[PDB]
């Protein structure tokens, strides 16, 4: 009731400090969008140091997230999971959408554990939307050989 | 034909009444200003007329006020006096001079009338919160630059603590919201109500909230998730508003259920008896309370069109209250309500405003005793010709004469009606009475003077004058109004079944009927030509008629709303409308034209008469007052050579011993104007650009895949547009020596190739681990 609302209030002031109760606060309600907004400004700058499992560290520790999506249970999982679904559809946004993948197989069993809804629907419709962006980057790598392998 | 009147802002209008009271100001203390439909300056301790502050001429402007009318939103004086500053039923808020009656400036920028107006301790900051959803600030200067508020969706209550920081809100949406000052975000809202915010006031650290709940929340200052100390309940109804001690000892607290109460040990009860009191509350349920600025006393301001003086019963002040006074008003509001009915004289001194309770004695603006023997509000007033006597008639089937000396009646003229007296009047030289009864029938009276047996002083009913049974399918009987012929050949009078009927001196033979209103009629009059007369009807159409029927001349269908009153000039040249809907209507007799609209009137206009003087205008309204009248790539370049020259002024900081493109870094601006382009054809943009281009080009790759910047570009954007000018033009077509350029490219590449083979692993890694489930999903 009237502490979803208050709720909502802890979720706009818990985007100037860390992402991580803030990503479970808005993960756990709604709306998808600023969630996307938070995973944008976490994980969206490059960067390929350190031991993560979905990229999540930064000058102020990122990873404690990892940890949540360890704590995170099945209906939350295919919440977010149909939102993955909705997110690899366009192009230049889809790169966000693999990142958390990558980690939800590092932390949960080949079973997804034992009581498991339905997301066959899912699972089948993300290959081919991954399947098609591997082609696009391969020949951006293969090209950006090009331009030092003449001279 | 030239008609009087003008487009000015005053013509030596009395439209003022001085009433409906919501809020006030304390000024200098001991004269306390009144929010009013004016600004009237009141005395705190006497209630006499200092100043009015009204439409015009100040000193060096024309069509100039003190104050305007459509009622003022709140009154509140600067915190040393020398500031005015009124918000009205606009969205532009007036500041005038408070020693002169000039102005200022106007601040525009609401939408809706202003619902919170005040300074600040410091005064130079004005707060402005208005029905449009939002709060803003203002300056001495005018700046709107500073903050504007809008989390809300109703309208705005309270605010300020004097701290020069960390605001806080309560609305009207049912929310109370918290901010700070420096960079507003809502941090915390509190939610304690379901429907409105009538009355906010804060004690010394506790806030307190009224609304609809009929309690009264507490709340403390420094707080954060919320703080709560609990709740006072069942004033009976919803509180309107409260008020804190100048002294800061006590608490007055106000309903809609007229009654005020003090918390005393203030303190979380009423601990002081109440029984003391001589001088109970309030008639009305009254809308804001004031400790009077001489620390014994009470303001109050009630929704009875007037406010009010009072005490609270402790020691310190007086323990009971006082009467209430009020102010020298023009005894326009000293008596009671709405007038329904005006009439003028034939000196043109003796302006008749009658109202409930009360008739009133005007000879322009100056009034000189009031007749109350009025048990309804008059529907219908009508003076003797010579200004001696005046007959009424009320909401009873009674009609009273009066004499014009003073406000004893000289005779109750003779209650013989069983429906209340909406018309008449009288003939040249007033000897015949033609009235409005709803008893099927019409009255003729008699008039004279007392020296016989047949009384013309209380009108001997002599003739009798009845034949109306005509059978229609709206309604048999009832006339509307009557009107006599000035060369008195006939009488006219109105019917409920959309005629008029015409039938001379003597009994009945049948002049004439109008007949074909889609609505019945208020209003029909007979000129001095005497050929034509004019027809109005609830219809919103206005007919002139000659002497025909069903060959219609020219349906007047120019309103919006129902008709009031439309009459013609009293000299056979001009007529005019007065409507419901606040707006009279110049109309040339002659044709069919109109020669001015006058809007001046934000009250409903109820009546309207002009007189023979034919040199202004007497109207009656809702609050019952007379207004008297009388280049892509060159972005490209222009780009590159702003971005390196802040780079080269950059390199040489101090081992060496333009505000905007726009960012912290010039180089987010380039990146971000190579998003501005579109798709398509940009290729063109590209291959404009020379070798200086290139040169100027590449650092700026250098420089964000350094800087790993992925959150302003894409490396499908990089690739995209470097693949493009690699084929143009050129390595080893522009120069062709081991450079810093040349090794520049190959780190360059190198990160490139690194940080898109990371997301070539990591997208090759996610597709295998999604088939292997589907493997054993089997």
């Amino acid at each position: 009731k009237l502490q979803v609302e208050q709720e909502q209030s802890l979720q706009n002031y818990m985007s100037k400090g860390d992402w991580t109760n803030a990503f479970l606060l808005a993960m756990t309600l709604d709306h998808p969008m600023r969630l996307f907004n938070v995973l944008k400004r976490a994980l969206g700058e490059s960067r390929s140091r350190q031991d993560t499992e979905e990229g999540k560290i930064e000058v102020i520790f990122n990873e404690e997230l990892d940890q949540a999506i360890s704590i995170l249970n099945d209906e939350q999982l295919i919440l977010l999971m149909k939102r993955c679904r909705d997110w690899n559809t366009n192009a230049k946004t889809h790169t966000i959408a693999q990142r958390t993948i990558r980690c939800i197989l590092m932390h949960h069993n080949i079973a997804k554990l034992s009581e498991i809804p339905g997301m066959v629907k899912i699972v089948d419709a993300i290959i081919p939307y991954t399947q098609r962006h591997f082609t696009r980057v391969d020949n951006l790598v293969e090209q950006s050989y090009i331009l030092d392998y003449a001279l | 034909a030239a008609a009087f009147g003008v487009i000015a802002s005053n013509a030596n209008c009395v439209w003022i009444p001085a009433s409906s009271g919501n809020s006030n100001g304390s000024g200098p203390g001991q004269l306390i200003t009144s929010a009013l439909e004016d600004v009237n300056i009141w005395d705190i301790k006497t209630g006499d007329l200092v100043s009015k502050l009204s439409d015009g001429l100040p000193p060096g402007a024309s069509d100039a006020r003190g104050a305007k009318p459509a009622e003022c939103t709140y009154l509140e004086a600067h915190k040393d006096t020398d500031l005015l500053a009124v918000g009205y039923a606009d969205g532009v808020i007036k500041v005038w001079d408070l020693m002169s009656k000039t102005v200022l400036l106007n601040f525009n920028g609401h939408k809706a009338a202003i619902t919170l107006l005040q300074f600040d301790g410091t005064g130079t900051r004005l707060i402005s919160g208005s029905k449009d959803s939002n709060i803003i600030v203002w300056d001495l200067v005018g700046e709107v630059g500073l903050y504007k508020l809008r989390s809300h969706k109703d309208s705005i209550t309270g605010f300020w603590c004097q701290g020069e920081d960390w605001l806080i809100s309560t609305s009207k949406d049912g929310m109370i919201k918290l901010w700070d000052l420096k960079t507003h975000q809502c941090i915390e809202t509190h939610i304690a109500h379901t429907g409105e915010c009538w009355g906010l006031a804060v004690k010394d650290d506790l806030l307190i909230t009224t609304g609809t709940d009929s309690q009264v929340k507490i709340w403390k200052l420094d707080i954060e998730n919320d703080k709560m100390g609990g709740k006072l309940t069942e004033m009976g109804i919803f509180e309107k508003q409260s008020k804190q001690r100048g002294l800061k000892i006590e608490f007055i607290t106000n309903s809609s259920d007229k009654t005020s109460f003090f918390y005393i040990q203030y303190s979380s009860f009423i601990l002081h008896p109440f029984q003391t009191i001589r001088s109970l509350y309030k008639i009305k349920s009254a809308s804001w309370t004031t400790v009077s600025s001489s620390k014994l006393e009470l303001v109050l301001t009630t929704s009875s069109n007037t406010i009010e003086y009072y005490s609270i019963p402790y020691e310190k002040r007086d323990p009971t209250s006082p009467a209430p006074l009020k102010t020298h008003t023009i005894e326009l509001q000293g008596q009671r309500t709405d007038v329904r009915s005006i009439d003028i004289s034939d000196d043109n001194k003796l302006l008749a405003t009658a109202s409930n309770g009360s008739l009133k004695i005007w000879n322009i603006k100056t009034h000189k005793c009031i007749r109350t023997f009025e048990c309804g509000y008059a529907l219908t007033c009508k003076f003797l010709p010579g200004g001696l006597l005046v007959i009424l008639g009320t909401r009873n089937g009674e009609l009273q004469l009066f004499d014009l000396a003073s406000s004893s009646l000289l005779d109750t003229i003779e209650d013989a009606h069983d429906a209340a007296i909406w018309s008449l009047d009288l003939t040249s030289d007033g000897k015949r009475l033609v009235t409005g009864s709803a008893d099927k029938t019409v009255k003729f009276w008699d008039f004279k003077v007392e020296n016989s047996l047949v009384p013309g002083t209380k009108n001997k009913f002599l003739p009798v004058l009845k034949l109306h049974h005509d059978t229609t399918l709206e309604l048999t009987d009832d006339i509307l109004c009557v009107r006599v012929s000035p060369d008195d050949r006939y009488l006219a009078i109105s019917l409920l079944d959309n005629t008029v009927k015409v039938f001379f001196l003597d009994s009945m033979k049948f002049y004439l009927s109008l007949y074909g209103h889609k609505l019945p009629v208020l209003s029909i009059d007979i000129s001095f030509d005497s050929k034509m007369i004019i027809t109005s009807s609830a219809d919103k159409n206005i007919k002139i008629w000659g002497l025909d029927f069903g060959d219609c001349h020219k349906s007047l269908f120019a309103h919006q709303d129902s008709i009031m009153n439309v009459k013609f000039l009293p000299q056979s040249h001009n007529f005019f409308s007065c409507s419901k809907d606040a707006v009279v209507k110049y109309w040339d007799g002659e044709k069919f034209e109109c020669i001015q609209k006058l809007y001046a009137h934000q009250s409903e206009v109820w009546a309207l008469a002009v007189a023979t003087d034919g040199g202004f205008v007497v109207s009656s309204s809702h609050d019952h007052s007379i207004r008297i009248w009388e280049k892509a790539g060159e972005r490209l370049m222009e780009a590159l050579d702003l971005g390196i020259a802040e780079i080269e002024g950059l390199e040489a900081y101090n081992r060496d011993m333009v505000l905007i493109a726009v960012n912290k870094t010039p180089e987010q601006y380039i990146m971000d104007t190579l998003l501005r382009i579109r798709m398509s054809q940009l290729e063109d943009a590209l291959m404009v650009m020379p070798f200086s281009y290139v040169l100027k080009f590449l650092k700026f790759i250098d420089t964000v895949m350094q800087n790993k910047t992925l959150l302003h570009s894409h490396l499908p954007l990089i690739c995209k547009n470097l693949f493009f000018i690699i084929k143009f033009n050129h390595k080893e077509l522009v120069s062709q020596k081991n450079e810093e350029l040349k090794l520049q490219i190959n780190r360059v590449k190198t990160e490139l190739r690194s940080a898109l083979k990371s997301t070539e692993d990591d997208l090759g890694f996610n597709v295998q681990g999604l088939k292997f489930v589907k493997q054993q999903w089997n």
